[PDB]
């Protein structure tokens, strides 16, 4: 496919709507133009992409992403099959899905959103072999997420 | 042994379906599930009412009545399984009748079958 | 009640009081099987055969329970002394075609 | 069976067939129906297996208490039993009752309960539970304090009465309000009851010496009116009662001379079966001490019942303690083997065994068919 | 055979312990007391309730999930007694666990264990 | 036994000596009575043989209802079992309750009933109903709809009350108000309560990786605060409780590298056994594949506890499926063969076989000892 | 009571009504374990795994009677229409630590 | 034992309280010489012998002596153990027993009584073994009672 589109539907992304305030790094670009996130499992991010999503979305999905008010983030299981992948989890976050969960580029960065993608991926519980949006290497090092 | 073949009765082991006081024993001998010769198991009841039987006594010779009073008030016990039938006669003659279930008079109208008891009740040659 | 029970084990033949009023069990039957006696008396059965034998009134006849008696065995006695009068129907309870009756004038 | 429903079950799959479980019906009653109860060597909770034994499979079963007397309609209406149970397995307060069963659902159509414990617990007897032959009542048999048999109404679902009865045993009922006892005294007694207030009674005479012994599993065709009754030596006694009155045919005797002089005796359970449109008589037998009856048998003798005459003695292989019939025009012969917990069913013209269902239950004694129409 | 040795499912006969929708069966067969491979017996009530196995069957060389409900409200059928135990866990986790009585749901609240039906519930190879 | 009671029973007769029947008392409460629980594959009523493993003599039995959970108290006061029953054997009204019984007489002393017929009912899991160490409370484990865990007063013979416990299984008590479970986590939970709102939970950390299965069965001397759970290798997890606290011990293995490496496991039923006094593990052993873990074996394996050290390898010669000691100073190695319904009692220094006790139910299953004072 | 049931069998997942409320059952989880809806919405579970799983209120909560619903299988749906409003837990029968809940405000 | 003694006591029997109206007989003179009764079984007594036992007996014994007030007479127990014998069977009825069952001399002469005995001995129900008040032949086409 063509990488961004917004998952329910209104389908291109539009990014003339993203702030200019983060739109610049070497993450962004690296992921624009190869829909790979360079943060993830990244220590040096980690610690800020945890209190990102302690205040955008705990509220909803819970404090390890496990589920509350809308569903879980923490496994195999996407509503939306697309979210397997950086590329969708990010057409998730920039354009919105239904309800209550609405497009968040009017209060994040685009490179604060793949900080929180990488919260999310780092929060999973199921095990490297569906853990395709991690390299090797990362995999090599990822450990499913204990509360 | 040939279950056909006649009764030889040993006077050497009563557990065995052969042994001499259990002629005409129908059920479960007693003394593999907790009781005796003639004592009910703990926690069965004691039936006043029996069949009988005349048991010869290889021994001493003597031919001996034999009532086979039921322990009751319990499930089968399911050991030393024995149906002996010498001299039994049909129901329509209840006093020799071993497929009768002989609990009647045991405490507390109990009436399940455990096992039966062999006491000597008087000579009979 | 209406039957008072003197001794509740059976006791032996040759203990039976001079002259009492006796039912004889033998050949599989109560040999006076219509005895009559006067309000007070004491009837004593013997079993005279080796065949276990007893007396079972039920239910509504002596009490409000039935008396099954103990088995008597060769020569033992068992008596019961009758303080109502009225017609006593019993059977034996591993033989119930053997029947009697104990009539209490 | 196994491989037939696995070429099935398979191949169901490679078709793409995906299974919807439910609870299956028995198929509608036939003259193939045979009934094996095991009462578990008095065990407090018996089973009874309900086999198709044409193709030899069992096709249902139903649960009971303790010694219970199986009854099934001859017109394949219903099957029921008289049981017993108790509060805690085995001890606690006893309860007696009827249960009634529909025969392709094997639910419970009523529950009867018979008021203060009165059934006879007893090795199981065919003829001491019995149904009348339209199946509105069933007579069953109590022993203490005194002989009485009871009456259940099976239609408005309730015990009756009891009815006081001499010094007999067994129940043959003959019509809606009539039956017979076999006494102790050597006659039949027939009691006549719907005399609302005692029944009439009446004794045939004596019909077998003190000295003979009459077995507990006489055959019994309530649609021939034939009583057959053997006894321990295989003389074998038969009543007619298709008049309403106890006529006393001709004794033939089962054995031969030689088998006789020889030590043939019956011995078994069922020893005795009787099949009614060919008018035969089936035996148990085998050569045995003489107070060896209740032990099994591995012969099988045929004689046609008028004359006596000896038919065929069949060699049966196993150790068998009950046998009986199907009442159809090519009858099986069902052979009960107690030890093997195993029905094997052989042709009753040749005794060449054609299947057998194994795992009967813990000790399987009786078997019932059901005399069709 | 050898009860330890490892399973080698058929696909030839249903009343068989090996065959191969029984890999973690514990019971007994219903098809042997009056119901089919999939079915209840006459007069025994349906669980909705199983715990569950992946069964390889031999034919088609794909692995099956099989939910053994059980069949309930009648005392053991004593026919066809199996336990296989492949892929079985223990009753810390549950779903796969086969030594629970698996009859909940079923009508009347009926809890007693007749026998298990092997129905397949979808592929899992 | 037979012989010696019929020279006795002979003589007593040849010394004129008449017979007066009565009901017999087992013998007073003793380190060598084992107790065998017959299962019976799932029927709805079952057997307990009371045995005295010493003379090797069956001295008593008890009956039950649907799988029940027997308890025995340690210091022979009483035996218990929380049990199942039906009014109509194994339909209608279900009655879930515990009966407590006297050990001499074998009568009952309490009939408590569960309500809402709460009990859980699966293969005999010996720690799933487990006395508090005073013997004055019961506990039971319920399963559905929600995990929880009842409370009989066996004192003044009551139910109280359930307690809501997390998604965790089997019950050890250490103290008169307080237990441990095994959570699905891989941790352990403690459960205080007598906090008469909710009880008060903790958990321990998790002891074992997600891939590790622990059996069904773990051995628990409640006298040692000792827990000795083993895995489908032989790994042997023990955790000690006697500070009231779990505290985790090094896990030992019980198979050696070449067995495991000729595919040695565990398999069985009761597979392990504890002798505190000795501090002993006793591990039912042999050839299999992975996943026949629930099947017979035929060799014991005997290590230290503090060690690992391997003390003794018994060959056993009977396929056994249940193993269980005597708690005293020179104990017997009781070995359970459900399929020979026979109890192989051995020595457990050396492994010999002594004696045996055969025909004891239909699928026996279960061996209960007292560790007694 | 306060459910209705809409269809007592399950059916299936592609039939589930254009943009419903939904909870997914998949890797032995209720996805959505509080979902809030409003009185008159139903709710639809669909089952994403071959491992049956079903919905079970106990005995006062729905209704007088517990609901225990029909097992699902793979890609079947199950719905329910709350009629009032309150907090409803359910859990799934075979499966007890499987937990959910639904808030009707 | 001589022959004679009443059987609870006054011991000898004392015959000179007997009718003259019937002692006269080759019965009586043969029994009283030899204790045996040469009525038994003689068909030509019989239906004498029934309607004695039917005037006098019956009441308390019943029809066929199987006991009604006072005890059967039909089978082989005797409570007074001489009653096996015509002597004590005689002894009985001369002298009486206890109650109501007196003395019977003033009511029936010698001849009478033995007429009597041979039908309560007609009415025994047991077989010809205890059958010793029988002679050989007597007892060869002897038939146990039937009602
Ligand atoms: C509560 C008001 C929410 C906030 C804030 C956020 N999310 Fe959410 N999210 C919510 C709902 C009700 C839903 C369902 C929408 C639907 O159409 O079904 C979701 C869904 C998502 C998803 C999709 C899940 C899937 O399985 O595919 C994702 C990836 C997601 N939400 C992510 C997420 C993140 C990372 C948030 C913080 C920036 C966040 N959500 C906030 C409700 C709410
Ligand atoms: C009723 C008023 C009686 C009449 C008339 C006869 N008998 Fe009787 N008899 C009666 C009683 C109450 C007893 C018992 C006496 C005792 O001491 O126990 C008897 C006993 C006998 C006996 C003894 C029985 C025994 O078993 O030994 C005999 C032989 C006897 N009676 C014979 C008998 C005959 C032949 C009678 C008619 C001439 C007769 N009795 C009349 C009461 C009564
Ligand atoms: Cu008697
Ligand atoms: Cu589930």
């Amino acid at each position: 496919a063509p990488q961004f589109f917004n998952i329910i539907d209104g389908s291109p992304l539009n990014f003339d709507d993203a702030m200019e305030e983060g739109r610049d790094t070497e993450a962004v670009k690296h992921f624009l133009e190869t829909g790979e996130n360079v943060y993830n499992e990244d220590p040096e991010i980690l610690p800020e992409a945890e209190e990102l999503y302690a205040g955008m979305c705990s509220g909803c999905h819970g404090h390890y992403a496990e589920g509350k008010i809308g569903p879980g983030l923490n496994d195999a299981y996407w509503t939306y099959p697309g979210n397997e992948t950086d590329v969708g989890l990010f057409s998730t976050l920039y354009g919105g899905a239904t309800g209550q969960m609405g497009p968040m580029w009017g209060s994040l960065t685009l490179d604060e959103m793949l900080r929180t993608m990488a919260w999310v991926r780092h929060l999973y519980t199921g095990d490297p072999k569906d853990a395709s949006w991690l390299t090797d290497e990362q995999k090599a090092g990822f450990t499913p997420f204990q509360p | 042994t040939d279950p056909r073949a006649k009764w030889v009765p040993q006077d050497n082991d009563i557990q065995a379906c052969d042994y001499w006081r259990h002629c005409s024993i129908d059920g479960n001998i007693c003394d593999c599930s907790g009781g005796s010769l003639t004592n009910c198991p703990p926690g069965t009841k004691l039936a006043t009412a029996s069949w009988v039987a005349s048991c010869y006594n290889p021994t001493d010779g003597q031919s001996y009545l034999i009532a086979y009073r039921d322990c009751c008030g319990y499930n089968v016990s399911g050991r030393c399984p024995c149906l002996n039938t010498e001299g039994e006669l049909p129901v329509y003659r209840p006093e020799f009748a071993n497929d009768i279930i002989w609990c009647f008079g045991a405490e507390d109208d109990a009436m399940t079958y455990h096992c039966t008891i062999s006491p000597i009740v008087g000579k009979a040659s | 009640d209406k039957a008072t029970i003197p001794s509740e084990s059976p006791f032996a033949a040759a203990e039976v009081a001079d002259g009492a009023i006796v039912v004889d069990i033998a050949k599989m039957k109560y040999e006076t099987p219509e005895l009559h006696v006067k309000v007070g008396d004491t009837v004593t059965w013997i079993n005279r055969e080796a065949m276990p034998h007893n007396v079972h009134f039920v239910a509504g006849v002596l009490g409000e329970a039935a008396l099954k008696g103990p088995m008597m065995k060769k020569e033992q006695a068992y008596s019961l002394t009758f303080t109502e009068a009225g017609t006593y129907d019993y059977h034996c309870t591993p033989h119930p075609f053997m029947r009697g009756k104990v009539v209490v004038e | 069976q196994g491989q037939a429903a696995a070429r099935a079950a398979a191949a169901d799959l490679a078709a793409g067939q995906d299974d919807e479980p439910r609870i299956l019906e028995a198929p509608a009653p036939d003259a193939r129906r045979v009934y094996v109860n095991d009462p578990a060597h008095f065990a407090a909770v018996t089973q009874q297996f309900v086999i198709d034994g044409e193709a030899g499979r069992v096709i249902g079963m139903i649960d009971g208490g303790f010694l219970p007397n199986p009854v099934v309609a001859d017109d394949g209406s219903f099957i029921a039993h008289a049981s017993t149970v108790f509060s805690r397995i085995a001890r606690g307060e006893r309860t007696d009752y009827v249960e009634v069963f529909d025969p392709v659902t094997l639910l419970p159509t009523a529950d009867i309960e018979l008021p203060d414990a009165p059934r006879f617990l007893v090795g199981t007897y065919p003829w001491m539970t019995s149904l009348t032959p339209d199946g509105k009542t069933l007579l069953f048999y109590q022993f203490s304090p005194a002989p009485a048999v009871g009456v259940v109404d099976l239609e408005g679902k309730a015990f009756k009465r009891m009815l006081d009865v001499p010094d007999c045993y067994h129940i043959f009922p003959t019509a809606p309000d009539t039956f017979f006892m076999h006494c102790r005294d050597g006659s039949l007694a027939k009691v006549a009851f719907g005399t609302e207030g005692t029944p009439e009674i009446t004794h045939t005479e004596v019909f077998h010496p003190e000295d003979e012994f009459l077995i507990n599993h006489p055959a019994y065709s309530q649609k021939a009116g034939r009583l057959v009754w053997p006894t321990y030596t295989g003389k074998i006694h038969q009543i007619d009662l298709s008049s309403g009155d106890a006529k006393f045919l001709p004794a033939v005797e089962a054995l031969t001379e030689a088998e006789r002089a020889d030590g043939w005796r019956p011995g078994g359970w069922q020893q005795v079966a009787y099949h009614r449109a060919l008018d035969r008589i089936y035996l148990l037998v085998d050569q045995r001490d003489e107070w060896r009856h209740k032990t099994a048998s591995r012969f099988l003798v045929v004689l046609d019942a008028k004359t006596g005459e000896r038919l065929a003695k069949f060699e049966m292989g196993h150790e068998i303690d009950s046998i009986n019939v199907s009442q159809d025009e090519k009858p099986l012969l069902y052979a009960l083997s107690t030890g093997d917990k195993t029905l094997y069913i052989h042709d009753a013209e040749s005794g060449e065994e054609l299947r057998s269902v194994n795992q009967l239950g813990h000790g399987p004694q009786v078997i019932t068919t059901a005399d069709m129409g």
